[PDB]
């Protein structure tokens, strides 16, 4: 609410006076805006205690490293295989 | 009333077609018929619960039930008997 005050032109002229609340239905269209941050810690937390469907529930497994080779991005975008050839050619 | 679910069915008789063996490992949700009640092919007799999945138990086919083993949240192995019908 406050923040949708704050950022009013006429509360930024000095304009306003006390009947400018009421006269000003903006100030409501506040939306419900959500923490992505905690419905993790709610999933994470939910499977680590109730585990997953089909799942063995059992301790997370130690799985290897397999460190994961990548290409770099601008040396793919010099590659021209089958993509290419559709665009040029149908 | 100590141990519930630390009773111990036997096991079913894998070459005998009226023993109905537990498939895998979990629990019992809700027992759905008595010893003696009669039912049809098909019929629902249990609901298990797996790793979070509902399994249906059915009847094999048309008969009797004889004896049931569990019940309402016990835990069973595979290999358990659940029932037996005629």
């Amino acid at each position: 609410f406050l923040i949708n005050v704050m950022k009013n032109k006429k509360f930024t002229s000095g304009d306003y006076t006390t009947k400018f609340i009421e006269e000003t239905p903006e100030l409501f269209d506040i939306q419900p805006s959500l923490d992505r941050g905690t419905k993790t810690l709610e999933y994470i937390g939910n499977v680590t205690i109730n585990g997953f469907p089909n799942v063995e529930k059992r301790p997370k497994p130690d799985y290897e490293l397999a460190s994961i080779p990548t290409v770099s991005s601008s040396k793919i975008a010099s590659f021209s295989g089958t993509k290419q050839l559709l665009d040029e050619v149908g | 009333n100590v141990h519930t679910n630390a009773n111990v069915k036997p096991k079913a008789d894998k070459s005998n077609p009226s023993h109905i063996g537990a498939q895998m490992p979990g629990s019992v949700t809700e027992v759905k018929v008595s010893v003696g009640e009669t039912v049809k092919a098909n019929q629902p007799l249990l609901i298990t619960e797996a790793m979070k999945m509902e399994t249906t138990i059915q009847a094999p086919f048309d008969g009797v039930i004889k004896q049931v083993t569990v019940n309402n949240g016990d835990t069973i192995a595979t290999g358990d008997l659940l029932i037996e019908i005629e």
